[PDB]
């Protein structure tokens, strides 16, 4: 009833997809097969998974998701191996030529190569849904398919859904890690495009996850699948309220209404808390003041921008487990106490509370301690202009000598979306600037 | 000839009687009724077109 | 809720039909990738080369 | 061509009811009453009469690809609020553009 | 099903294409005579990036060797891994080159261009998406240099968007071996400059520098000196044939380490490379693959890093490994030697990692880069040739088959403005 | 004489699986017991006065 | 010329023969089992046709 | 149905147990034969080159 | 119908952002008639001028084998379109069987800047820039009449590029 | 002694974008298509004769 | 008293009705010998194959069909196979020499010598027959036998049987794919008889059969085997309203009636939905709304055009198998709200449905899955307009200077039958644009 359709586009989109339905599976008690352990009655019986999992007439669970991708390698690694039975393999879309990190080619070649089949996949899959509440998609601010074809897939959703939510779940890059060199590039051009088309972008780096993993967790090496099981906690701890009962339910179209303070300023943040393992956990009391604390502590941010240099708009604070709300409240109301977290001075109702009594199930083998209260933290800041501000002083190096536009160019793309787009996130820049007043 | 196995058609090696449809590997697995032949040698020919 | 276990039982029998259906036509495909589409020349093709001195 | 109203039935028949998230199609509800003796207008052909007004749109209907869609898109805002106005002039400009190359697409 | 046409011109094409079909077919477990006889199936997946199908289970490579002399075509038709070629994708010629550019592309090396394009066209719309077009030669003789350019300036002129990498063995001052290699080296890379949109420039020098230092190698010949071009051949399209964490083929190569057209000349290397006598002091650790890609005597195109600023550096790593540890090092080499580093590219290096590794080693490396530090091996060649141009010796050879003194100036011109670019470039302010 | 070892081998191989066969068929029996005694509830059709 | 042929004839058969007496042992073994053999229990996949069939 | 289940099948494999025999024991007797015929062969091998230095 | 003189060349002479501001329409002009003279005295003596832009003229030999050591040739000089160029704006070139038996030259700036008062900074550009200019024109749907003087006329009309070549160079190169 | 970055960037800002490949895939795994002469995409209807 | 005569005229119709009346017998439960197996196996008489095969005094099942082509080998391969005991042997009528590919060979030359003899048989199963309902006329457009010999059978028929309902299934040639030049020729000289000699012509076009069978049934290489057993399976959804119970049932009359507006426009569409595989169809909903919103695709047509490019006027849809009215409905309801299909103005009721109660029959070597629900969709939309004007441009392109006509004018055709066959096409394609209008 509470449908969602989860478009996983790119490699980062696909990988964290794999880590999201993971734990959707273990989640709802679905086998790598799609079927129930035990008959229809017992260890079942309920029907709370129809929000990530659709029911054929046997009783076999199969996701709502589309994964596309350009590159044939990770999407066939996905067809063959564990979840193999599990995916769909018409929602598992592929092609020859990868975007090989260009916005261009994933705008107007390859990537609109395929957006007719998945456009047709996932209306498709929005017939089957019968009271659809949005599309969550995945992807990177990084180079290519996760850039371009999302972009135009969009737009393309924009066109024809109208004004359905479209929550980007986005990789944006590091300040000081990045991978790809036009990087900058890509993301000026897909934040140009991805401004009008969106309702909500929660925001979440790298960097700051590898810092937290070495911090709170001591894996001190950890790897993208640590990374994409955090950010699949939190997409569970964000849409756990549709499929659990809660005293306090959140859906998914009260997201834009809660964070969005005007148009273009879209691009919250996500934190995670308590985000620490047993030998850790072994020593603490963890309760909800102490969680809210760390999640407004400026090191468990899963972005690398200190709140410490801008004001709050907006804070979503999904609890999840054996929360109590006297609790809830006492430590909001410490929080608005605190001095060091800054609020504008436009917005004295800044907190959004969904308290949900599912506690935060744990993946076997992974790397979070088992803790009975959990809370994601969804805020819309201004210290975000920094990063922006770093990015535009990166795009402006590149683009003073103008490496890195013949590809672009000779492949499709006018010079001008270039200046455009660049001159979108200078009014981006100086519109956040004026928020912050 | 015998041996390369090419004188079937596509009509014959698909329109076979429904009773012994779902065939493995283009033959009938339970319609066989003559093992164990030793008369008759394979030339040449034959084996040189198996 | 005795039509609608029906129902379902009907589904899983259909899908046992269609698992066994599904093996048979793989099986089938493998057959006709793996052989009859493939023209190895054997010795015959050959020997009707050098076989006339005029 | 004829979805003609339920009456009662009206909150039943819609596209958000019927699984079909997508943005549906205005046809005319609440028919209308004629005189009688309607004139033929036509011939055993599937002509249209010589002085019949006949219409401007395309006669294989309106329809564009994904080769022939925009390069840009507006957006669909609808809200004119909280902008510039520089935004709003050229929010204008990109939605008679839009307006303009489906017409001319269609056409 | 992304595949590439690997061409191969000349003696040293043919020797160094041996041995990377050597090395790529060990990679895939599969013998000479063409079946696989690999244990996973992640060496099954994707063998159709480099070998076809034949009839059974036979893998015939995508292959086309070119020479004009016979005695190379029976001798890699003889060697090692010589059965696994097609006999019909070996066009030769019986006249020979003579190291004469000239003869090999306004001659009877065009005579056999004809036969050449038919069996690369052949192998080219044999395909379903056909990546791209990689080739191996050496700009010293005439049958590698002069055909060579010359199958390059067709298959561009036939094929302008397919990814064309071609490695090409520059000459060395101090090796010498032959007396006109300015002169061949000269008329060669105005065409690899023109119409080549990726080359990894590989020098002889530093091969045998390699091999005598980081490897001892008493006695290493030709045999390291194209196991190690094998490698670097392989570790530049590794995540096309096996899947990884973060993938990039050779157009995403391509795209992030070349900023402007003709602007596209790296530095191959390779990492680890231990000696026999170091093999137990020594552990595999990430950020040790990763000061063995950036040390200066582990290049392989005689350039030196220090003599010079990179302009963009790919990292492809094999194995497993941590993305945070990588990122980390390639960061904190950015951070550390930042001199050394173009400050109007942010972010001057790309990352790319594969979870296979070759058979053998859990770790591997690969560094490709586009160093402002390869114009000094070009001056080298500018200065032999205007030194031997001079006083107009050895140019009655290249009158005698068909050239006038102004495609040698045009040479020259070219070889000296793109040098000069390449300074401009160097020294440029950040904005 | 190798030979006659992987032949060992091959029984070794086959006789461990059997008696992995033997537990999981076990494990599939006594899952359905337990599949029919989650089931039963007040209002079950299944249930009988007996010793 | 003929010896060594004859020999390959011969290796042939008999790694034939060697395939068909222990096919034989397979069968007798299945024929032997009864309904109250202790050696008889439920299977995780059985009913399989394996490639190569 | 089923006690006449195993008695079809356990038929059907003593079926093909005779069936292997119509087989193992001519591929026996060919065994046998090329045998002698090695052992022909040889000693009339042996007969020519023999008379060799005849 | 758009012709080479006083457009092309102005526009490659103003092009806002230009190279070579200095140089006048008379000498873009006469630095093209020096091109066409090029590309003749080169493919007289049996070559072809391949020019990175356009494309490559070539010839399309008809050798009918006579015997006794004799043959028919029937000579027919082609110009085709460079791939890259086809590929960037659509044009649909007229596809024509040249043999490699043919030596390839490119076009020579040391050759076009030795008679010249120019420079080769200046020649790259004058090329360059009418090239782009070219480009432009081709964007803009109207109909090319890009002139080769001395040789023929290469038209774009409406997705299709065909040369006219002149009688006195369609009789003089036939052999 | 022309200053290449600046001759580059010249052209960087004023060449042609090229126009994009006119095809489509419906595999979901590949296999394009042009769409042009296709089925879909209609020419002949338009035509310069229709009627 | 349902009974259907079947004609088979040509290579391709003799090949349909080979892979056809196997599903018939099939169905009926008919041995390849042609005798029904004595009870223990079917109940009662169960005279349910009266429509299609009738009674001899020996028991025998002879089917009420004829197969004519001019040519051996390809009846004879049929009088030589499987089924050589199942069909009467005068029934199965050959010529000796081929019309090859000549609408003129097959029209006056060699149709003109076994035109009389098709006819006496045709009369005597029509004598035979007491419910005479309809003539089911299979054949291509390729020309030969397929187009000249059917176009003066149906002549023939028409003065013959006069208002008795003829329907065709005409294999129409492909875009792109051509097995012979002068198709042009034969199909526009077959499409200018045919207007005023017929009643509905189903088209089905290879390579779109060719195309659903490698994107949905997963065969990379399909054969005609397998395009005529789609082409079986449509024409027994078409004919299980005679032959089966159903709630609503369709008579053959109601495929010109319900399908075509105006006398010379009697070309629909084929579509079949679901058309999937059995590794692939226990692992979809088999919903009726699904299979609805299949059969209207682009992707699913039996025909290679796009009907979003035109406008339809009327859509007989049966659905076979186990289908609800309600749902039915609802499948409707929202493909009439849907964007990319547009009815015609002057059409409000464009539907036609027939509910029938047998699921579809499975032959157990072909490709297709046992389901329990099927849609036949006949679409008489614009989008055949393209086809047409394709044909007359192929036509254009051969006709202006006379290539290929002096084969037609030495085999009896004179050379002004090509001038009025192009007119009426003209004339057809004024037609199409004008309804469109
Ligand atoms: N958190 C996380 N980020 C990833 C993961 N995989 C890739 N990324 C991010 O993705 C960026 C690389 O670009 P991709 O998104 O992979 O490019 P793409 O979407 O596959 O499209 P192409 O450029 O054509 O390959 C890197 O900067 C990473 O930050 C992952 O597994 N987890
Ligand atoms: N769908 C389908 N079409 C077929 C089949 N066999 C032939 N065709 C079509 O038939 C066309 C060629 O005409 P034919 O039917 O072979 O010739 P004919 O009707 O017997 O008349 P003649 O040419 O005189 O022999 C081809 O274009 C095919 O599209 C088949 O098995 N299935
Ligand atoms: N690295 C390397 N260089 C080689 C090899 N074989 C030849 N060369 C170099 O190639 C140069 C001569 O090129 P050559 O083989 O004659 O080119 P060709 O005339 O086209 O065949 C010499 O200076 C050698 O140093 C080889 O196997 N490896
Ligand atoms: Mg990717
Ligand atoms: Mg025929």
């Amino acid at each position: 009833m509470r449908e969602c359709i989860s478009i996983h586009v790119g490699q980062a989109g696909v990988q964290i997809g794999n880590a999201c339905w993971e734990l959707y599976c273990l989640e709802h008690g679905i086998q790598p097969d799609g079927q129930m352990p035990s008959d229809k009655t017992i260890g079942g019986g309920d029907d709370s998974f129809n929000t990530f999992f659709s029911e054929t007439g046997a009783g076999k669970h199969v996701p709502r998701a589309v994964f596309v991708d350009l590159e044939p390698t990770v999407v066939d690694e996905v067809r063959t191996g564990t979840y193999r039975q599990l995916f769909h393999p018409e929602q598992l879309i592929t092609g020859k030529e990868d975007a090989a990190n260009n916005y261009a080619r994933g705008h107007y070649t390859i990537g609109k190569e395929i957006v007719d089949l998945v456009l047709d996949r996932i209306r498709k899959l929005a017939d089957q849904c019968t009271g659809l509440q949005g599309f969550l998609i995945f992807h990177s601010f990084g180079g290519g398919t996760g850039s371009g074809f999302a972009s135009l897939l969009m737009e393309r959703l924009s066109v024809d859904y109208g004004k359905k939510s479209k929550l980007e779940f986005a990789i944006y890059p590091a300040p000081q890690i990045s991978t790809a060199v036009v990087e900058p590039y890509n993301t000026i051009l897909t934040t140009h495009t991805t401004l009008e088309h969106s309702d909500c972008a929660f925001m979440v780096d790298n960097e700051a996850i590898y810092d937290i993993c070495r911090r709170n967790l001591d894996i001190e090496r950890p790897t993208y699948t640590n990374l994409n099981r955090l950010i699949a906690q939190i997409v569970s701890s964000i849409t756990a309220s549709l499929r659990f009962d809660g005293a306090l339910n959140v859906d998914l179209t009260e997201f834009q209404t809660n964070l969005v303070p005007y148009p273009r300023i879209h691009f919250p943040l996500a934190t995670y808390a308590p985000v620490i393992s047993a030998e850790k956990a072994y020593h603490e009391q963890l309760s909800v003041a102490e969680i809210t604390n760390a999640c407004f502590e400026p090191a468990n941010q899963m972005v690398k921008c200190d709140p410490r240099h801008g004001k709050y708009m907006a804070c979503c604070m999904l609890y999840r487990g054996d929360v109590v709300p006297k609790d809830v409240n006492a430590a909001i109301a410490t929080i608005k106490t605190k001095r060091t977290i800054q609020f504008v001075d436009w917005c004295p109702t800044g907190f959004k509370v969904g308290i949900n009594y599912q506690p935060p199930t744990v993946v076997p083998g992974g790397d979070l301690a088992k803790v009975q209260r959990a809370v994601c933290m969804l805020s819309n800041t201004t210290a975000i202009a920094e990063a922006w501000a770093r990015l535009d002083h990166k795009f402006d190096l590149m683009y003073a000598k103008r490496a890195f536009v013949h590809w672009y160019v000779g492949e499709g793309m006018e010079e001008g979306e270039f200046s455009e787009a660049r001159e979108d996130l200078a009014a981006l820049e100086k519109d956040y600037e004026e928020v912050g007043v | 000839s015998r041996s390369a196995g090419t004188l079937q058609t596509t009509h014959q090696a698909t329109y076979i009687p429904p009773r012994l449809m779902p065939g493995y590997k283009g033959h009938c697995p339970t319609m066989k009724f003559d093992y164990g032949e030793t008369y008759g040698n394979a030339t040449a020919k034959c084996l040189q077109d198996y | 809720r005795e039509q609608e276990r029906l129902r379902k039982e009907l589904e899983r029998q259909q899908i046992a039909s269609n698992s066994r259906l599904a093996e048979e036509q793989n099986a089938h495909q493998n057959f006709m990738d793996k052989e009859v589409y493939t023209n190895p020349p054997t010795a015959a093709y050959f020997q009707q080369f050098n076989k006339t001195s005029r | 061509s004829s979805h003609f109203s339920a009456n009662q039935y009206k909150q039943a028949f819609d596209s958000r009811r019927l699984q079909n998230s997508q943005i549906p199609q205005t046809y005319k509800e609440r028919p209308s009453s004629y005189e009688g003796f309607t004139q033929i207008i036509a011939n055993d052909r599937g002509h249209l009469k010589q002085g019949v007004p006949r219409s401007k749109d395309s006669p294989w209907g309106g329809f564009v690809g994904t080769w022939e869609m925009p390069k840009k898109i507006p957006g669909n805002v609808t809200t004119y609020m909280s902008r510039g106005d520089p935004a709003i002039d050229n929010i204008q400009k990109t939605r008679a553009e839009h307006n303009e190359y489906m017409r001319q697409a269609v056409s | 099903m992304r595949e590439i046409v690997h061409m191969q011109a000349g003696q040293c094409g043919n020797q160094i294409g041996a041995k990377f079909w050597e090395v790529i077919s060990d990679e895939h477990g599969i013998d000479p005579t063409g079946t696989y006889h690999g244990d996973s199936d992640l060496q099954l997946e994707r063998i159709n990036v480099y070998y076809n199908e034949a009839t059974g289970g036979k893998y015939v490579p995508r292959a086309v060797l070119v020479d004009l002399e016979p005695g190379t075509m029976d001798s890699v038709r003889s060697g090692p891994f010589g059965q696994i070629f097609r006999p019909d994708n070996f066009v030769f010629g019986q006249s020979g080159a003579g190291n004469n550019w000239a003869k090999g592309h306004y001659t009877e090396g065009a005579e056999l261009v004809d036969s050449v394009l038919d069996v690369v066209r052949k192998e080219a719309e044999s395909c379903d998406c056909l990546q791209g077009f990689q080739l191996t030669h050496s700009l010293g003789g005439g049958t590698g240099s002069g055909m060579g350019t010359l199958l390059i300036s067709k298959i561009r002129e036939e094929y302008p968007d397919r990814i064309m990498n071609t490695f090409s063995v520059v000459p060395s001052p101090k090796v010498s071996d032959t007396v006109v290699e300015p002169y061949n080296a000269t008329l060669s890379v105005h065409q690899l400059v023109e119409n080549t949109d990726e080359t990894y420039c590989i020098d002889n020098e530093a091969l045998y520098d390699i091999c005598f230092r980081t490897l001892k190698l008493t006695t290493p010949t030709y045999g390291d000196l194209n196991h190690l071009v094998s490698a670097t051949m392989s570790g530049v399209t590794t995540c096309l044939r096996f899947p990884g964490q973060l993938n990039a083929d050779l157009r995403k190569l391509a795209v992030n380490m070349v900023p402007f057209p003709r602007l596209h000349f790296f530095m191959p290397g390779f990492a680890p490379l231990t000696s026999r006598g170091s093999q137990q002091y020594r552990a595999l650790t990430v950020p040790e693959l990763t000061q063995q890609m950036f040390d200066a005597k582990n290049m392989m195109a005689a350039c030196d890093p220090r003599h010079g600023r990179y302009l963009t550096v790919a990292a492809i790593f094999r194995g497993r490994m941590s993305m945070k540890e990588v990122d980390e090092q390639m960061l904190n080499v950015q951070n550390k030697n930042s001199s050394y580093f173009v400050e109007w590219i942010p972010n001057n290096v790309k990352t790319a990692v594969c979870d296979i590794p070759p058979r053998g080693l859990k770790m591997s490396a690969t560094f490709i880069g586009n160093s402002t530090a390869i114009q000094e091996l070009f001056k080298r060649i500018s200065e032999q040739f205007t030194a031997m141009f001079r006083r107009k010796a050895f140019l009655h050879w290249y009158t005698g088959e068909g050239m006038d003194e102004m495609e040698f100036t045009e040479a020259e011109s070219n070889m000296n403005d793109l040098v000069s670019e390449y300074q401009q470039y160097q020294d440029a302010t950040a904005e | 004489r190798t030979l006659e070892q992987s032949d060992r081998q091959i029984k070794l191989n086959r006789g461990s699986k059997h008696k992995l066969t033997m537990d999981w068929s076990d494990k599939l029996s006594a899952f359905k017991i337990d599949e029919k005694c989650t089931g039963l509830n007040n209002n079950s059709t299944e249930i009988q006065y007996k010793e | 010329e003929q010896l060594c042929l004859l020999q390959e004839a011969r290796q042939q058969l008999h790694a034939d023969l060697r395939d068909k007496t222990e096919a034989k042992k397979i069968d007798t073994y299945c024929h032997d089992l009864t309904i109250s053999s202790p050696d008889i229990c439920y299977q995780p996949n059985s009913t399989r046709t394996p490639k190569g069939s | 149905r089923t006690s006449w289940g195993i008695h079809d099948n356990t038929t059907r494999l003593s079926n093909r147990i005779d069936d292997i025999e119509t087989w193992r024991e001519t591929l026996e007797k060919t065994l046998a034969d090329v045998d002698e015929e090695i052992r022909k062969l040889e000693e009339d091998k042996d007969l020519a080159e023999r008379a060799l230095e005849a | 119908m758009t012709e080479v003189l006083s457009e092309l060349v102005s526009d490659a002479k103003r092009h806002k952002f230009s190279t070579i501001p200095k140089l006048s329409d008379d000498d873009i002009v006469s630095v093209w008639e020096n091109v066409a003279n090029f590309v003749e005295r080169h493919m007289a003596l049996q070559k072809g001028v391949q020019i990175h832009g356009l494309g490559t003229f070539t010839f399309t030999q008809k050798k009918i084998d006579i015997g006794n050591n004799k043959f028919i040739l029937i000579q027919r000089p082609v110009f085709v379109l460079s791939e890259k160029f086809a590929q960037t704006h659509r044009l649909s070139y007229t596809k024509h069987f040249t043999s490699g038996q043919v030596p390839i030259v490119q076009l020579n700036f040391a050759v076009l800047s030795n008679e010249s008062p120019f420079d080769r900074d200046s020649v790259e550009g004058c090329v360059r820039e009418v090239l782009q200019a070219l480009s432009r024109a081709v964007q803009s749907k109207r109909n090319v009449e890009f002139s080769f003087t001395g040789i023929g006329r290469l038209t774009i009309r409406d997705s299709k590029v065909k040369m006219k070549f002149y009688k006195d160079f369609l009789t003089m190169m036939d052999g | 002694n022309k200053n290449f970055v600046n001759t580059n960037a010249v052209e960087n800002i004023m060449s042609v974008p090229k126009k994009p490949a006119a095809n489509f895939v419906d595999t979901v795994n590949g296999a394009t298509h042009p769409l042009t002469p296709s089925g879909l995409m209609p020419k002949y209807v338009k035509k310069k004769g229709y009627g």
